[PDB]
């Protein structure tokens, strides 16, 4: 099974440094080329730099608007493809992808996020929304609000509640941070019997958060 | 460069319909480095790439079978024969044989169904929160596609103007609906200032728009 797992992705502030790694498996890594690929919501996709095989005396090649600032090197040895990316700006932004080339088609990493910012980490306060008093079934959540960089992920009942639970993606505020909403729909013969909890986790802050939703 | 124009840029068709998407090479370059050998991709939200169709025409290991790509000279098309319901995602050319690579616009696709009348719900500003110094309320949308949405905030009957944010999930890979969740952000003074919060949803599901409330103070 080819796999390609990327690290190494995070927050930096604007001017600094990272080198994101990617472990190959699978394959016989000597022999095929490798490439990053990057993603931003508003520009879509863009190739990034590309590395051929020893034989061709590891000749690399850049997309115009990183030379001189990203550096791609292979590590036979380890099987690993690394991304030395310096002096960071804006438009580097995005999920990174780690590409290899077996000419006929190429296969694609999970990819790593890479966010350039000014902002340091912020850790997320997490409120409740409780339940009303549409008949049958109602509806509660957890609002994640105020927090810095993406992303959070978030549970219940430590993943034991999975069906008709809607996590809503994150929304810049006013403010430059991001809020989240998470909610679930259950019956309401059970809100003063079941326990619901949503564990919230935001692992570029460390706030592993569990707060159970009683109704008012 | 090596640009390539994507069309459409977005779509619906109901489970079990054609869909052709086309991928239209630069021809500044079908003379420079011959024409080209385009590959196919789609991606879901938050995943990686899956490869479907590689040198134009070749179906990748594994790729179901409705999945075709054609293409002569420089008109490349990518075929579904039936959509299915796990077919919502973004399609995209590829070319990866002369640099710089390039990639097309995309498209977006989205499944069809009947139309799905929202449920309401509508969510007090947390205690623990207000103790911070600021209050906004939720108010929730669940299941539904037609995701042209509309929902307004009143405070006693005052239309707000922009003091709230939706967020809309992807479409649900269940029964093709969709939800949202507008936010209204507000001091906690103004919150104790009013008493009234509601969010009128209008909604093509929908006869009569349907108003959710609920007054501060149980």
């Amino acid at each position: 099974e080819v796999q390609l797992v990327e690290s190494g992705g995070g927050l930096v502030q604007p001017g600094g440094s990272l080198r994101l790694s990617c472990a190959a498996s699978g394959f016989t890594f000597s022999n095929y080329w490798m490439s990053w690929v990057r993603q931003s919501p508003e520009k879509g996709l863009e190739w990034v730099s590309e590395i051929r095989l020893r034989s061709d005396n590891y000749a690399t090649h850049y997309a115009e608007s990183v030379k001189g600032r990203f550096t791609i090197s292979r590590d036979n040895s380890k099987n690993t493809l690394y991304l030395q990316m310096n002096s960071l700006r804006a438009e580097d932004t995005g999920i990174y992808y780690c590409r290899t080339y077996f000419y006929s088609f190429s296969y694609w990493g999970q990819g790593t996020l890479v966010t350039v910012s000014s902002a340091s980490t912020k850790g997320p306060s997490v409120f409740p929304l409780a339940p009303s008093s549409s008949g049958g079934t109602a509806a509660l959540g957890c609002l994640v609000k105020d927090y810095f960089p993406e992303p959070v992920t978030v549970s219940w009942n430590s993943g034991a509640l999975t069906s008709g639970v809607h996590t809503f993606p994150a929304v810049l505020q006013s403010s430059g941070l991001y809020s989240l909403s998470s909610v679930v729909t259950v019956p309401s013969s059970s809100l003063g019997t079941q326990t619901y909890i949503c564990n919230v986790n935001h692992k570029p802050s460390n706030t592993k958060v569990d707060k159970r939703v009683e109704p008012k | 460069e090596l640009q390539m124009t994507q069309s459409p840029s977005s779509l619906s068709a109901s489970v079990g319909d054609r869909v052709t998407i086309t991928c239209r090479s630069s021809q500044s370059l079908l003379h420079t480095y011959g024409s080209p050998y385009l590959n196919w991709y789609l991606q879901k939200p938050g995943q990686s790439p899956k490869l479907l169709i590689y040198k134009v025409s070749n179906r990748f290991s594994g790729v179901p079978s409705r999945f075709s790509g054609s293409g002569s000279g420089t008109d490349f098309t990518l075929t579904i024969s039936s959509l299915q319901p796990e077919d919502f995602a973004v399609y995209f050319c590829s070319q990866g044989t002369h640099l710089p690579y390039t990639f097309g616009g995309g498209t977006k696709v989205e499944i069809k169904r009947t139309v799905a009348a929202p449920s309401v719900f509508i969510f007090p500003p947390s205690d623990e929160q207000l103790k911070s110094g600021t209050a906004s309320v939720v108010c929730l949308l669940n299941n539904f596609y037609p995701r042209e949405a509309k929902v307004q905030w009143k405070v006693d009957n005052a239309l707000q103007s922009g003091n709230s944010q939706e967020s809309v999930t992807e479409q649900d890979s269940k029964d093709s609906t969709y939800s949202l969740s507008s936010t209204l952000t507000l001091s906690k003074a103004d919150y104790e200032k009013h008493k009234v919060y509601a969010c009128e949803v209008t909604h093509q599901g929908l006869s009569s728009p349907v108003t959710k409330s609920f007054n501060r103070g149980e």
